[PDB]
RNA sequence: GAAGGUCACGGCGAGACGAGCCGUUUAUCAUUACGAUAGGUGUCAAGUGGAAGUGCAGUGAUGUAUGCAGCUGAGGCAUCCUAACAGACCCACAGACUUGAAC
RNA sequence: UCGGAGAGAGGCUCGGUGAAAUAGACAUGUCUGUGAAGAUGCGGACUACCUGCACCUGGACAGAAAGACCCUAUGAAGCU
RNA sequence: CGGUAGGGGAGCGUUCCGUGUUAGGGAGAAACGCGUGCGUGAGCCGCGUUGGACGAAGCGGAAGCGAGAAUGUCGGCUUGAGUAACGCAAACAUUGGUGAGAAUCCAAUGCCCCGAAAACCUAAGGGUUCCUCCGCAAGGUUCGUCCACGGAGGGUGAGU
RNA sequence: AGGGUGAAAAGAACCCCCAUCGGGGAGUGAAAUAGAACAUGAAACCGUAAGCUCUCAAGCAGUGGGAGGGGGACCAGACC
């Protein structure tokens, strides 16, 4: 809590301490707040164990993906075909009024988006030394934020 | 216009330079050679020599200090082309121009006037 | 970018890179100081002190693969005897890089490369 | 590919001529070095044991 | 002429160019503020593979012992020895009128 | 059939040199309807900060071509 | 007293000529502004600046008599543009020399390609482009102290 | 394709910057805001400086009404 920031730091004196990178807030759920001591664990002591949990990390970046990759499927020779296959294979009309039809699958880029992957249950949890393992999944590579909500089943 | 030097039928181009004098207009004759001598541009020269050349002379020739000297007017104007001529295809969608330069800038002293004045009670 | 990139594969195919590299690397430990590009010298960098190692270790295990790299009988010897043994104390930082003003006519990177 | 049929010509043309804005310096402060009187712009070489001259003392 | 931003530098499981993320040799101030982002190096793992040299058996080819040895790209830990320079600039000085609730 | 990855020549950025088809004029959004009757510029209404880069590329009956199709003009050029 | 094609009825201006070596001008045409006054209109009159020579009031006469479009003609100049391209994919770099500057010149150490070939010789053609000393704006779709570029000299001596 | 600086060129010594290309001064001339691209040198096109308008507003966009703003007025008189 040195480096790089500085005032977040300062603007979080108010009966508290250590700050992570990013500070996230949740709903109501009946919980404590600040006026006991003000520190969340990672055991819920609420949520019971054995349910399914969610995981909402960053997604990937290709860059400048085109639109074989954001839908894959596509015919397309190579050898000796015009179309090459990669090509988009293609699209619009060539004599129609209507407007481009926007919203179609096109190119395009990718970056860090948010993902979500819902359910998933879990073999072992463990507080204190905070660790948790989920049932594979698990988006983004490891490096992201996640907020490893609950369960927003209902 | 007190004194202007410069020359004429460049070998520069009228887009690509320009960009360089845009940027030293109303600045002093430092502050422009200490900018030139970093441009990664080619239009640095013989718009380096030209700084130096407007001043310096303005020196001996007429009563302006080193000092308080900026850049009042500076422009790239096109000066005469060739019509230059490259095969293709059959020869016909071909005209060719060379956009030369022949800027034209001008220092002079700067105004100003500043007086402070404060009370000292001993 | 690549997940997980190193080294440049510049402009020109793999056999291309092995063989440009043989040149700044023996120009560097038979002069001193090389100029190039700011690509070119961090490239060279490993492909130089990764040789520098192999003389440290001395016996014929790092004589004969070195070979495959230099062709210069020359400068190869220069190494199992020369500046490496200099460096028998310092771990690494055998290379040192740095840049300067920009080309000449052309815009950049350039640098120049000097053993510390 | 295809061909315009109405050159504005004036107007739009000037508009995109303020992305290629006068990019004075390129580069970070880089000032004066210490002792160096001058020295160029950009980063340089640095003060110490007489280096990168192609002459010694 | 601050907070902050920007530029540059060293890089990025983020990018066409910009943006965005981490860091800039005290690895920015106190209290340990948890602050090696890269290249190299060392160790380890993994992938090939049991090579060079030498000794021995055989006319030779070839093989055997050391050798499950050596080599080793982006993987992991560790290590900042090289480059991340001390600084600048940009951005300012509690900051409009009327009315209501307070004083 | 679902193709993916990698190595090159372009594409992208910067530095130097440096074209064209085309074009009455521009502050040239969509949609319904209307209109010598499938216009963005009419009318109503909805939507919409100003201005670039890269890419995909339907509209402007886009560009090049006073079409080789038909017909018209007691035209022409060959042939039978 | 709307007006197309058309018919009829009135005028301005431009070049030149007669009436003019009369008169206006170097205390000065032409080119641009302005007074936005004037006529139904095309325009006219006066004048400032710039500029450099003659031009020409009035009526009439004689005209090759004033067009923004005939995919017009000639010349110059915009836009797409500063997008593409910079022309087989036999990569390139470095230490020095010279120069204001050179990755591509020269010199040195190598890589790489071809190897009946992008070697050499010769005919046709081309025709002085060969060599040396200098210079480079233009010609070399980068620069160039480089060049088959330019500007000066030198050089093809067989009865077979 | 491509015409004429001026009467006579006195068509620019020297000095300063640059690579001893180019320019600016010093001078000559009634003039070079006439000098070898040179006379008078408009328009299309391409820029600088100054006043006003200009991000929540759209359609060959001018016109009629019309606030504010930068200047010029008259010893108000409400105008350019």
């Amino acid at each position: 809590r040195d480096r790089k920031l500085t005032k977040p730091e300062m603007g979080h004196l108010e009966k508290s301490g250590i700050i992570p990178l990013r500070h996230l807030q949740e709903f109501r759920l009946q919980s404590i707040d600040g006026f006991e001591v003000t520190q969340k664990l990672d055991f819920g002591e609420l949520f019971k164990e054995g349910d399914l949990v969610d995981v909402s990390g960053t997604t990937i970046g290709k860059g400048f993906q085109g639109g074989i990759k954001r839908h894959n499927f596509k015919r397309g020779q190579m050898t000796h075909g015009s179309k090459s296959h990669r090509q988009l294979g293609s699209i619009g009309a060539g004599t129609t009024p209507g407007r481009v039809y926007k919203g179609k699958k096109m190119p395009g880029r990718m970056g860090g988006t948010k993902r979500k992957i819902r359910k998933l249950k879990i073999v072992k949890i463990d507080d204190q030394l905070n660790i948790i393992m989920i049932k594979g999944a698990l988006p983004g590579k490891p490096g992201n934020l996640l907020r490893i909500a609950p369960a927003k089943i209902v | 216009d007190e004194i202007t030097t410069r020359g004429y039928s460049i070998s520069m181009s009228v887009d690509k330079a320009r960009r360089v004098i845009d940027q030293i207009r109303g600045r002093s004759y430092a502050e422009t050679l200490m900018i030139l001598e970093l441009m990664p541009y080619r239009a640095c020269y013989p718009i380096f020599k030209l700084i130096y050349s407007a001043a310096a002379n303005a020196s001996h020739n007429k009563q302006f200090n080193k000092a308080n000297l900026i850049i009042s007017k500076a422009e790239v104007n096109k000066g005469i082309t060739l019509k230059k001529v490259k095969p293709r295809a059959r020869g016909r969608s071909y005209m060719i121009l060379r956009p030369t330069c022949h800027i034209t800038i001008v220092l002079r002293d700067i105004t100003h006037f500043d007086s402070y004045d404060k009370f000292l009670e001993s | 970018m690549r997940h997980g990139r190193k080294v440049p594969k510049l402009n020109r195919p793999p056999d291309q890179r092995r063989a440009l590299l043989r040149g700044l690397t023996t120009q560097l430990l038979k002069h001193g100081r090389i100029k190039t590009t700011k690509a070119r010298a961090r490239a060279v960098r490993k492909y130089v002190d990764k040789m520098i190692t192999m003389a440290k270790d001395g016996s014929l295990h790092k004589r004969r693969q070195a070979l495959g790299f230099i062709y210069e009988k020359q400068i190869v010897h220069a190494l199992f005897a020369e500046v490496p043994d200099r460096y028998g104390e310092r771990n690494g930082g055998y290379t040192r890089i740095i840049r300067t003003l920009p080309r000449r006519g052309d815009n950049a990177p350039m640098a120049y490369i000097e053993l510390v | 590919m295809a061909v315009p049929k109405k050159r504005t010509s004036i107007y739009k043309k000037r508009i995109r001529k303020n992305i290629w804005k006068k990019k004075g310096y390129w580069a970070a402060l880089k000032a004066f070095s210490l002792a160096k009187s001058l020295s160029t712009g950009n980063s340089k070489s640095f003060f110490v044991r007489k280096i990168s001259n192609q002459t010694l003392e």
